[PDB]
RNA sequence: AAACUUUCAACAACGGAUCUCUUGGUUCUGGCAUCGAUGAAGAACGCAGCGAAAUGCGAUAAGUAAUGUGAAUUGCAGAAUUCCGUGAAUCAUCGAAUCUUUGAACGCACAUUGCGCCCGCCGGUAUUCCGGCGGGCAUGCCUGUUCGAGCGUCAU
RNA sequence: GUGAGCCCGGGUCGAACGGCCUCUAGUGCAGAUCUUGGUGGUAGUAGCAAAUACUUCAAUGAGAACUUGAAGGACCGAAGUGGGGAAAGGUUCCAUGUGAACAGCGGUUGGACAUGGGUUAGUCGAUCCUAAGCCAUAGGGAAGUUCCGUUUCAAAGGGGCAC
RNA sequence: GAGACCGAUAGCGCACAAGUAGAGUGAUCGAAAGAUGAAAAGCACUUUGAAAAGAGGGUUAAAUAGCACGUGAAAUUGUUG
RNA sequence: GGGCGAGGCUCCUUCUGAGUUCCCUGGAACGGGACGCCACAGAGGGUGAGAGCCCCGUAUAGUUGGAAGCCAAGCCUGUGU
């Protein structure tokens, strides 16, 4: 007991996750307690209460960042911590499109005179 | 490497009745102050000619 | 086991119960050629020590 | 003689590398070889070493005692095999540490990934023996 | 003295927490190398240095 | 702990006069007049009115601060400033 | 006449990397080549005459073909650099030869 | 202290007069909660903290 | 009586912590950090010591967010997850 | 004659040379381009059943998720693993997260865990009181929005 | 063997090493008040002599001048060898236990060593005020790190009323 | 990835919880320190001591390897001749 | 002017030859002797002493599975505002 696996955590919602966090932290809050009035293999059960609290936290914070993205994913302007990371110099980066526009002149000689394919008999 | 023996605050204590006049380490509360430094027969310091 | 601990910690202190220490918290290192007196001339004027 | 410029014929660097070696690399260092009866069921000559293997140790002191494999130290690099033990000073029982390549394999402690690795080890042997063939 | 701020003793803690011998299971673990807390410190040797 | 002052607490902080709402919301007197009609917003009487304005006569109208912090976020703000 | 009453060793250049860098500059002429293949891996140069009265007697290949030598020979000048053609704008042709 | 008593009132039902607090020389913190006079405190040790 | 006798006054403190550097190099009355230049912007370093240098440069400490950079651009910044991995 | 001093030898001391070793330096060569207000480098304080340090991590704290591997970890204690498996491990990889107080450091300050302001939410008898929680409030500059000022130039 | 040296026997020991011809060098020590480390004679020597001073019984303990209780004798002598604080220290405080090391003699004792415990505020301080003084802002200097400036050559904001 | 490099007083100051311990108000200064054994098999049990330890008896191929630990030079010391 | 594109390349992944045969010394063969085998692998390391064949690796062609790009033989089509 104390030890909730991921699998089982995926397949819930927001509210039976928010419950079981609740039972796993007052587990974990009368289980120190019972550590520091005596001793016992209870120690392995509030380590696993631990571990089974940081998972619940994860999947609660994974599921509400896929929605928020879902409901982020056609507008121009993403929080800060959904916008993508890369570098600081790389988000700085000119974008790709405006960095390979060309002039008009430009466009028009490359129109009629690209770099051909050629050999040369020897 | 070309600053080996040569990374250390030394100076002489000058001519006098007790020692000899090589560089010696600055500083105390280690065993390293007061020792010798930057000389060729010193321990811990720059050898003769080193190879370039 | 207890045994074997308490005499391996035991054994730990052999190198600084021969160098004197005052338990393991005693490190210093003390200036066994101070400079004020192996360094300096004795002038006729002033003098460093009476 | 090596050829490729990613291998390295440095003494230092392959004794770092083995004596820092994580877990799962150890595990793939302690690797043990299969009975001749083993060899010729699976087509496998070699595999690595796991608790409840039953093992011959043909070197050493204990050279033709034969017991299960009940730890595998990777920390010392050393398995413990049953009955392969000696005694202290106080009358009590202490296991012998082996090294795995100091010992054989007799019968496989078998389960659904241990037939995979056999399977991929003799698949692989007979593709390449087909190709080079 | 009595009256401290609240990060000088929060330093103190730290350094009291600290001070102690290293537990006897260290020197049974394979491979150690450590024989006693060379960092230890005492009130009359070596000061904090705040 | 610290010794509180006179005047931050109680009453001078329950109600606000008309004039220190409307520079609150930004508004002109006919829209902050318009916008308490259309959103119920009522006028109130402390028990003492020098403890909230000391300019204060029989003839000022109070509000509750809350209920002025609530007109704060009416969308018909933004609707006024566009049309303007 | 030595020169060395500067901080001269500070401004040493060796040149262990000489075989490494052959091995470097055949690599990226190797990956040149292929990326232009079936292209030739250089541009056609013309035969020019060295300047100075020491160097006249002797010819050589310039930087590119001029626009009157272009113009003669039928190739127009924005053809002509992609087919593999040098052009230089700045020599002038004056002589015959 | 405001939150030590709303933390005891959310945990064990705990109601306390007064709450007395002091940080410790090893840095944590210990709090002296007065519980009510009709309230037995041997009692909540007892049952809600097993203290005995 | 320039000596042991005035070692007895010294019961001051010229430098208190820093708290940038933390070391005992903040001047108490000139609100300067020795060590560091605190309050100033840029941190405190000078070409004529390199150990000084060295004491304190990048790499000494523990590199909380730096040390993950290399594999992120070994793997080419990329976002997302494996394919068919469990999760949301 | 002994003792003492000195010499020679054997054994025993003292001390750590010599020899052998080397998960370390040093020098050369080849490849690569990637820090930070989306808060860096650095600092402080914490986190393990039993750790002071080193190492790792951040109140999800010697770690969480995911992928892979496929049976450990180990100094002790205590549990394992349905072994024909959503699965051990101080394992590897690593694309998802968490990331205390700080620091260019950003409400104002800081030799203070000092003092504020704005907007929400919750609880305690509560339209007023008390408490808790969440989100915000630095500077220079650019584009734009909106509210303005001046007989500065005009129209009417 | 003239020699620098080379070779062998015996003892110790435990994992590598040598001859010959060439190649190569960080290649040969008694000195440098040489460097580092280690060790002598001096020598069981100089000394352990300021602050008036100790004694008896019992207990504890392997062991008691310097542990404890009692019994005596003294000293500080209220500008104290007393009772409390500021700076500074940081757990030295309290209880229990203790081999070595330390307490220039001893030690059962200890500020030592080991494991634990201990610091409770609306009223005491800090926190607030300003002093001498220091630092932002406007603005002006300076290649610049930055310097001056603190009321200025600043649009630097408060209140009230309104059908 | 390598070397006609160095082999723990060398080689980086650092082969080790090293830019650590320690010193300085501060800027800064800045060490020493690697090797039991193949495997802890790190000495059961008896005996003498208050204890540290000693002696028997053991482990080991070897304790002439006893967590002062490979080898174990010299200065200098003890005993025996 | 657009759209396909066989195929190739780059990166991680599954897999790879042959003695633990007999005698002697030894605490332990990885030493000595004999008889074999592999080798596009006799680099390096580990294993109780100098191991190609005990173990990891090493050589060479390939061979499983996946992702993102680039190059590219050719092939469909609009036609001149
Ligand atoms: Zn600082």
């Amino acid at each position: 007991n104390g030890k909730v696996k991921a699998g089982q955590l995926w397949s819930k919602n927001k509210e039976e996750l928010t419950k079981i966090l609740g039972e796993l932290k007052t587990e974990l809050s009368q289980l120190r307690i019972q550590k520091i009035s005596s001793s016992g293999a209870k120690l392995n059960k509030i380590h696993d209460l631990r571990k089974s609290i940081a998972r619940v936290l994860t999947v609660i914070n994974a599921k509400q960042r896929a929605q928020l993205r879902l409901f982020y994913k056609n507008k121009k302007y993403l929080p800060l911590d959904l916008r993508p990371k890369l570098t600081r110099a790389l988000r700085r980066r000119l974008s790709k499109e405006d960095a390979s526009r060309v002039l008009e002149k430009t466009k028009k000689r490359l129109t009629h005179f690209p770099q051909r394919k050629y050999a040369v008999k020897a | 490497s070309e600053k080996a023996g040569h990374q250390t605050s030394a100076e002489s204590w000058g001519t006098g009745r007790a020692v000899a006049r090589i560089p010696r380490v600055s500083g105390g509360g280690t065993h390293r102050a007061g020792q010798g430094a930057f000389g060729n027969m010193c321990r811990s310091g720059r050898m003769f000619a080193p190879t370039k | 086991l207890r045994s074997k601990a308490e005499r391996q910690a035991k054994l730990a202190q052999r190198k600084m119960n021969r160098m004197a220490r005052q338990g393991e918290a005693d490190r210093h290192i003390h200036a066994s050629m101070p400079k004020h007196l192996f360094s300096g001339k004795r002038t006729i004027g002033k003098t460093d020590r009476r | 003689m090596k050829v490729r410029p990613t291998v390295s014929s440095s003494r230092r660097k392959a004794r770092k590398a083995h004596f820092s070696a994580p877990s799962s690399v150890r595990r793939v260092i302690m690797s043990a070889p299969l009975s001749k009866e083993l060899r010729e069921k699976y087509n496998v000559r070699s595999i690595p070493i796991r608790k409840g293997d039953e093992v011959q140790i043909v070197r050493g002191a204990h050279k033709d005692k034969e017991g299960k494999v009940t730890s595998v130290y990777r920390l010392k690099y050393v398995i413990h095999v049953e009955r392969v033990t000696r005694e202290k000073a106080t009358g009590q029982t202490v296991p012998i540490g082996i090294h795995p390549s100091n010992v054989v394999i007799t019968k496989l402690h078998l389960d659904k990934d241990r037939e995979n690795i056999l399977a991929r080890i003799k698949a692989g042997r007979e593709q390449v023996a087909k190709a080079k063939g | 003295p009595s009256h401290k701020t609240f990060r000088i003793k929060q330093k103190l803690a730290k350094a009291q927490k600290q001070n102690r011998p290293i537990p006897q299971w260290i020197r049974l673990r394979t491979g150690n190398t450590i024989r006693y807390n060379a960092k230890r410190r005492h009130w009359r040797k070596t000061r904090l240095g705040l | 702990g610290k010794a509180k002052k006179k005047g931050k607490s109680g009453a001078a902080r329950n109600y606000m006069t008309r004039t220190q709402a409307v520079k609150k919301l930004q508004l002109s007197l006919p829209d902050f007049r318009k916008l308490c009609i259309w959103k119920g917003i009522y006028p109130r009487e402390p028990r003492d009115r020098r403890k909230v304005n000391k300019s204060a006569t029989a003839s000022t109208t109070f509000y509750y601060t809350k209920d002025i912090q609530y007109l704060l976020h009416e969308p018909l703000l933004q609707k006024f400033r566009e049309q303007k | 006449n030595n020169h060395f009453r500067k901080h001269w060793q500070r401004r040493v250049r060796c040149h262990f990397d000489q075989p490494g860098k052959k091995v470097t500059r055949r690599l990226a002429r190797r990956a040149k080549a292929a990326a232009l293949a079936p292209r030739p891996v250089d541009k056609l140069r013309p035969i020019v005459r060295c300047p100075t009265v020491k160097y006249n007697r002797r010819t050589r290949l310039g930087r590119g073909f001029t626009l009157e030598e272009l113009k003669a020979a039928g190739i127009p000048r924005l053809l002509a650099p992609t087919i593999g053609i040098a052009v230089d704008h700045r020599r002038k042709n004056l002589s015959e030869e | 202290k405001a939150q030590i008593k709303q933390a005891l009132k959310k945990l064990y039902d705990i109601d306390t007069v007064k709450i007395n607090t002091l940080i410790r020389p090893d840095g944590t913190k210990k709090a002296f909660a007065r519980l009510t006079p009709d309230v037995d405190a041997l009692d909540i040790a007892a049952t809600k903290l097993g203290l005995v | 009586t320039k000596g042991t006798s005035s070692f007895g006054k010294r019961h001051n403190k010229t430098h208190g912590l820093c708290r940038r550097c933390g070391r005992r190099s903040l001047h108490n009355q000139k609100k300067v950090c020795a060590s560091c230049g605190y309050p100033a912007a840029k941190t405190r370093k000078y070409n004529w010591s390199e150990k000084a240098k060295r004491r304190k440069v990048t790499g000494t400490g523990r590199m909380r967010y730096l040390s993950t950079v290399p594999r992120r651009f070994k793997n080419g910044f990329r976002t997302g997850v494996p394919k068919g991995a469990r999760g949301p």
